[PDB]
């Protein structure tokens, strides 16, 4: 399988439709072929040559977020052709600075550019995402990060001013100067509630969705539940709720850390990877310290409630009224393991598929039954250096059979299952994955694209139909 | 001497404006209009919707504050094709200061039902939407603005008195500006906040009384330079009306230093207008808004300084007959009307069975009161 290697930890990982894969390690951003192998341009963003990390960074507990430059990496307009597709690079330089580009060679020059887009912080968190609103239905991207941060000198200062101290949530214009954020298009803090770590951002049903926890990077520790915050996809900030989503169902002490986010799409169900605390070094380790939980995305907008905890509101001032609601995993569909670390969903045939990743560099994989319920996760793919593997798992878009892994520095082009291994028609159809086929005019396990196709016969039996249907069937 | 047109029955007089000499008063309910001696009446929605603005915008605007939905409406009823009022218009009847340039709307009316006052510039001719900074405006909000020129760029001024309270309750006046096309920030975050606004104290003691809440202002344009007439009260027994030399205001904002900066000021200075398109630097941003405030105090000009008595609302000003380039000063109270000479010092005083609202001057006095308009001013004696 393709590899590609870098002299810095990577940042940030997106992968275009059509145009290749983004990835950014320190201070650069490289566009990469998808056979990993051939960088087609690269993007000095802070001195030309040299990407060493300006600065460095010590990795912590492997439970605690992680530090970075790249803060952004967002390919969008990309849909159909007439158009043209386009580039958000955000990063910690120039005060958080996000600039839009073309999307392809990285040679070219940015369109807009702004700065306190992204945070400014390498141990800041950032998580945008970019939708449509207003009435000409124009681009616009929703941004929330750890803006503000205790910091020493001035001469490096970069929390923005005063009257945006509280800044959680900010919306800002593509097409706009500066990218633009209107007065009304922000969602504020809750004072001394310390901290919020955002994960993700994604939409779903007419909102923007911001998975986060409570988090205090100065002691390392998570300050609350990790929850959800709702918007509605307009030009102006709408606060529509927060949730409390609560995975400490194998833990006793119960899990705090949010570490991956997955909406599974074609399920409208949310995958994401919980954690408890790591001692410091890595000291209380157990089986039973991670977990994958999912939940109805329908539940999450039913009980995310406009009440004032984490977020300032209207009516209510802060904590001083009712407390955010709970929301329960969907049982039997949670997944306990001992070190999970990232995680990405789809459904392919009508399953629902979790690939996970995790701390000594495995790639496993699960497939949903009946009532969404767990089976034992397969071990697809493990990394000889046993690297930790990055909270995002993408997919690749050109080929369906492809998913990319990263971790450290490396990226992997890896086939998301091992049909071949299996030497049996009833032996392979047993194991009941989607994704592999038994091929009668080759007698071979493979993917649904590697057998050939008629109309006249059926030549690739899929796990729907049964094992029972093998031409030999007892 | 006084012709009073009254109305059909006592009316709530919320505002009074003047456009093309024409005399627009927002009642509860509906707007007047008043020119050449008639009277016009156009009913709006009838309930609780105070008229609190009149403005010139690409056409004459009337806006009013509906049941807690602002909403405006043309000079003749009609739909308003633009659908505005969000901040043309308050939620509760309230004091309002919106004024109008070419067509560039700028207001202190807040654009939610949940307080947070600033003083605002919408999209239009002057460049898009502008807002202040936190907890730059009072509570008590703006209580004047004007637009007057500095070189070769516009600039908008604004009065308001601010109120600290650190060991005691202390209210102070000030008077700001800022570029009228200015562009904004220039992040992300403060891209759409006045990058040019800066403010100074003013002074108006006369024997160790010294006036901070401000009233009314008007700004004068002559041939030297404007002259601002700012009129003060107190909780006391008297009110004041100071003059200020814009020329002179100018000259601090322009040179006098920043109060609590003492590091060097960037090559272009914090509150001077760039050439259109051009943004306000980082550097340049971070003082401006952590160093707002001059280091000076503006004195009054030595004439005219007159005072009480306290309860003033209002005031209006008009040369004393081509002969003198001096003036009389119409002031009014709940019930008195009064004149003062600037040339004699003398200060007349008139009685009235009327509420009165505002003195508006155009070739005549008018006094917009709550039984109707009176043209020309009564019979007066020596207070
Ligand atoms: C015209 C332009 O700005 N794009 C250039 C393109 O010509 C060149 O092939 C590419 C390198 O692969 O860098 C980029
Ligand atoms: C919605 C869900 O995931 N649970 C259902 C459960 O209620 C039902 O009893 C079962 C049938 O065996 O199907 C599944
Ligand atoms: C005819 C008359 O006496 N009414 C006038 C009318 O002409 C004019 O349109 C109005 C302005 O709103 O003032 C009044
Ligand atoms: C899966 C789901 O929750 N669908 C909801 C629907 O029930 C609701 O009518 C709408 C609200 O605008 O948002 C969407
Ligand atoms: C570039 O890399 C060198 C190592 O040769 C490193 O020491 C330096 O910090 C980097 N310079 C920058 C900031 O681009
Ligand atoms: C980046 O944007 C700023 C204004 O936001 C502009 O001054 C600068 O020229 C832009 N850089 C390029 C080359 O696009
Ligand atoms: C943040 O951490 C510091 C010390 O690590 C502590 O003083 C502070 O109380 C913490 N904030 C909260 C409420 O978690
Ligand atoms: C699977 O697909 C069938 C159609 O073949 C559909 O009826 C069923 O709802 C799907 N099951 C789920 C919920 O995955
Ligand atoms: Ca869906």
């Amino acid at each position: 399988e393709p590899v590609w290697r870098s002299e810095q930890a990577i940042g940030a990982i997106a992968a275009s439709q059509e145009d290749g894969v983004f990835v950014a390690s320190g201070s650069c951003l490289d566009q990469l072929d998808y056979s990993l192998e051939h960088s087609l341009s690269r993007l000095y963003r802070d001195q030309a040559g040299n990407c060493t990390e300006p600065v460095s960074l010590a990795p912590p507990a492997r439970p605690r977020p992680g530090s970075s430059f790249s803060k952004l990496l967002l390919p969008y307009r990309e849909g159909a052709a007439g158009l043209g597709g386009l580039l958000l690079t955000g990063w910690t330089f120039d005060r958080g600075a996000c600039e839009v580009r073309p999307l392809g060679n990285l040679s070219r020059n940015s369109l807009r550019n702004g700065t306190e887009v992204v945070s400014c912080h390498p141990q800041g968190s950032t998580a945008g995402v970019v939708y449509r609103a207003g009435r000409n239905n124009r681009w616009y991207l929703a941004v929330a990060a750890t803006y503000v941060l205790p910091e020493p000198e001035t001469a490096s200062r970069c929390n923005p001013a005063a009257s945006d101290h509280d800044t959680a949530i900010a919306l800002k214009d593509t097409e706009g100067r500066s990218l633009a954020t209107q007065e009304l298009g922000r969602l504020k803090l809750c004072e001394g509630a310390g901290s919020l770590h955002f994960v993700d951002a994604f939409l779903w049903n007419g909102s923007i969705y911001f998975p986060y926890y409570p988090y205090n990077y100065t002691s390392g520790a998570a300050t609350g539940w990790p929850s959800m915050a709702r918007i509605a996809q307009s030009t102006e900030v709408l606060f529509q709720g927060q949730a409390s989503l609560d995975c400490g169902h194998g833990h006793p002490d119960g899990r705090r850390l949010l570490l991956s986010s997955s909406l599974v799409e074609a399920l409208d169900v949310w995958a994401g990877v919980f954690s408890a605390a790591a001692g410091e070094g890595q000291e209380r380790r157990s089986p039973t310290t991670t977990a994958l939980c999912l939940f109805r995305m329908s539940e999450i907008q039913a009980r995310a409630k406009r009440v004032s905890w984490d977020f300032k509101t209207a009516e209510s001032h802060c904590k001083e009224g009712d407390q955010p609601e709970r929301v329960q995993p969907i049982a039997s569909s949670t997944l306990i393991h001992s070190d999970l670390t990232s995680v990405y969903g789809t459904v392919v045939m009508n399953r629902t598929v979790l690939f996970l990743g995790t701390g000594d560099g495995q790639l496993l994989k699960v497939i949903l039954g009946e009532n969404l319920t767990s089976n034992c996760p397969e071990v697809i793919y493990e990394i000889k250096e046993e690297t930790p593997v990055f909270y995002k798992l993408v997919p690749d878009p050109v080929k369906n059979i492809y998913i990319y892994l990263t971790a450290g520095k490396e990226v992997r082009r890896i086939r998301v299952a091992n049909c071949n291994k299996h030497k049996s028609c009833s032996e392979c159809l047993t194991a009941t994955d989607p994704h592999c086929g038994w091929c009668h005019s080759l007698q071979r396990c493979t993917f649904q694209g590697d057998c050939v196709h008629s109309e006249n016969l059926e030549n690739w039996l899929d796990i729907s139909s049964g094992a029972k249907k093998c031409p030999g069937a007892p | 001497s006084i012709e009073w047109h009254k109305f059909e029955t006592s009316e709530e007089i919320i505002s009074t404006y003047l456009i093309d000499d024409v005399l627009y008063t927002g009642v509860n309910g509906a707007v007047y209009t008043f020119s050449n001696n008639e009277l016009n009446k156009t009913g709006l929605t009838n309930n609780n919707n105070y008229i609190t603005t009149s403005i010139k915008v690409e056409d004459t605007l009337v806006c009013g504050t509906n049941n807690g939905n602002p909403k405006c409406w043309k000079i003749d009823g009609s739909e308003d094709p633009k659908y505005r009022g969000r901040g043309y218009a308050p939620y509760q009847n309230s004091k309002v200061t919106i004024i109008s340039h070419n067509e560039c709307v700028l207001s202190d009316i807040n654009i939610s039902k949940e307080g947070i006052k600033r003083w605002r510039r919408f999209d239009g001719p002057c460049g898009y939407d502008l807002y202040t900074a936190d907890n730059v405006i009072p509570k008590d909000g703006v209580r004047g603005a004007f637009v007057d020129k500095d070189g070769t760029y516009d600039k908008v001024y604004i009065l308001f008195t601010d109120t600290i309270d650190t060991k005691r309750i202390v209210k102070i006046p000030y008077i700001a500006q800022m570029c009228l096309n200015d562009e904004g920030g220039p992040s992300s975050l403060s891209s759409h906040r006045w990058s040019t606004f800066l403010k100074v104290e003013l002074e108006c003691d006369i024997d160790g009384r010294s006036y901070r809440q401000i009233i009314h202002s008007k700004a004068i344009k002559t041939d030297n330079d404007t002259i601002l007439y700012v009129f003060f009260d107190s909780p006391y027994s008297k009110s004041a009306l100071c003059t200020y030399s814009m020329n002179a205001i100018k000259h601090s904002f322009s040179t006098s230093k920043l109060g609590g900066y003492t590091k060097q000021l960037p090559s272009p200075a914090p509150g001077i207008c760039l050439p259109a398109g051009k943004v306000v630097p980082h550097t340049t941003f971070d003082i401006i808004e952590q160093y707002n405030e001059l280091d000076d105090i503006i004195k009054p000009l030595s004439q005219p300084i007159f005072e009480g008595p306290s309860g003033v609302k209002w005031f209006d000003i008009k040369e004393k007959e081509n002969e003198h380039r001096e003036y009389r000063i119409y002031f009014i109270k709940e019930n008195t009307i009064y004149s003062f000479d600037t040339k004699s010092k003398q200060t007349r005083s008139a009685q009235v069975d009327a509420r009165l609202f505002s003195v508006m001057v155009t070739s005549k006095p008018l006094f917009i009161a709550d039984i109707g308009i009176g043209v020309g001013i009564p019979r007066m004696k020596k207070i």
